[PDB]
């Protein structure tokens, strides 16, 4: 089974935000839901449960300042209101299973930052060689706001020799950067592409590596 | 049993 | 609140060999059910947390065996017999008898293996951000161990230090190496403005990469 945790979300100071998480198969919409914020580089913080059956919930009094946690009639979305946000609620949030099934599944999102900027969208670059066994290749995509940004090559394909380098503030914008190694005989008879989305800006680029000259 | 908050 | 004091922090290890964590409690975390609420989490970084121990010593439904998880009302400990690569990551003991529930700090797991060197690759600025006005110089030092490494910038024979931007990696789940990414960044004139421009990392070291821009 699977938790499926909403989007990623920009929010300016102030406002609030509504997270949700969907359960996959009816059997685990009983079960009570919990709420965890793990703040960037570190560890783990519980916000509070939800029980989907009468709706009762148990908040970390840290928390009664900041968030609100309901469900759908169904039961199958547990939601969680993140009012009057500051910028120390930047933060991932993730929704984890309670019950007898206590902390086996988790979701996967959410990133929220607070901020009161613009999205970027990024710039992508394509890095080629240009002057033995296998050839890198590379893809800059630099200056972009918020986090986060995906990139994948060939759409999936390739996943064995890439390595994407966590992103790096550089006064109000991220640049991150990946690497792919291939076999010299695939390229460039093959085509290599990295694929960069960035949800915040409704942005997507498909750049080919092509060689130089 | 269970704790009710879990 | 229930205060979840783990040990060691971080934790580095030859494959093969044990590892060991500690998880020490404030409060008892016996439940009046004669049940205690703890669990013992692994998480890879970037991925979300998975479970491994519950109720102290049961094992999971998918986790290997060379887990144990032993203990009872405050003392706590996780136990690996033979550590792989896949162990790597953050693991947290949480407790779930008291309200709020309270997790451990963390502890990365970090494997040991035979020096390595990177694979260093430098690329010169695109045509396509020349156009724009600027100038990156990426280069890459990919999958090398131990995790200290260093990479200095030599434009035309000399040290830049004005204009890198430097990215580190966490360990590899399969080769348990370490990468790294860094930017040299100028004007499109002051990188028109000279000729040769290597990335050097000093680590088998050290290792270099050049190219000319005239060619």
């Amino acid at each position: 089974v699977q938790l499926q945790q909403s989007g990623p979300e920009l929010v300016k100071p102030g406002a609030s935000v509504k997270i949700s998480c969907k359960t996959s198969e009816y059997t685990f919409t009983e079960y009570t839901k919990h709420w965890v914020k793990q703040s960037h580089g570190k560890s783990l913080e519980w916000i509070g449960s939800i029980n989907p059956n009468n709706g009762d919930t148990y908040y970390n009094q840290k928390f009664t300042d900041k968030a609100t946690l309901t469900v759908d009639k169904s039961s199958t979305t547990a939601s969680m209101e993140l009012r009057s946000l500051t910028f120390e609620d930047s933060a991932v949030y993730y929704c984890a299973m309670g019950d007898s099934a206590w902390f086996a599944y988790w979701g996967q999102g959410t990133l929220v930052t607070v901020s009161s900027a613009k999205t970027t969208p990024p710039s992508v670059y394509p890095l080629a060689p240009g002057s033995n066994s296998m050839v890198t290749l590379g893809c800059l995509v630099k200056g972009y706001f918020p986090e986060p940004v995906t990139v994948t090559w060939n759409s999936g394909s390739l996943s064995s020799g890439v390595h994407t380098f966590p992103a790096v503030l550089q006064s109000d914008l991220y640049t991150l950067s990946s690497s792919v190694t291939v076999p010299s005989s695939t390229w460039p008879s093959e085509t290599v592409t990295c694929n960069v989305a960035h949800p915040a800006s409704s942005t997507k680029v498909d750049k080919k590596i092509v060689p130089r000259d | 049993t269970s704790p009710r908050h879990l | 609140d229930v205060q979840m004091t783990q040990t060691p922090l971080t934790l580095s290890v030859t494959i093969g060999q044990p590892a060991s964590i500690s998880c020490k409690s404030s409060q008892s975390l016996l439940y009046s059910n004669g049940k205690t609420y703890l669990n013992w989490l692994l998480q890879r970084p970037g991925q979300s947390p998975k479970r491994l121990i519950y109720l102290v010593s049961k094992l999971d439904s998918g986790v290997p065996d060379r887990f144990t998880g032993s203990g009872s009302g405050t003392d706590f400990t996780l136990k690996i017999s033979r550590v792989e690569a896949e162990d790597l990551g953050v693991y947290y003991c949480v407790q779930g008898t008291h309200s709020p529930l309270t997790f451990g700090a963390g502890t990365k797991l970090e494997l040991k293996r035979a020096d390595a060197a990177p694979t260093v690759s430098i690329f010169p600025p695109s045509s396509e951000q020349l156009t724009s006005g600027g100038a990156s110089v990426v280069c890459f030092l990919n999958n090398f161990y131990p995790k200290d490494i260093n990479v200095k910038w030599k434009i035309d024979g000399s040290e830049r230090q004005n204009g890198v931007l430097n990215s580190w990696t966490d360990q590899d789940s399969k080769d348990s190496t370490y990468s790294m990414s860094s930017t040299l960044t100028l004007t499109k004139d002051e990188y028109e403005r000279h000729n040769s421009y290597t990335c050097e990392a000093t680590h088998t070291s050290p290792i270099v990469k050049s190219f000319n821009r005239n060619e």
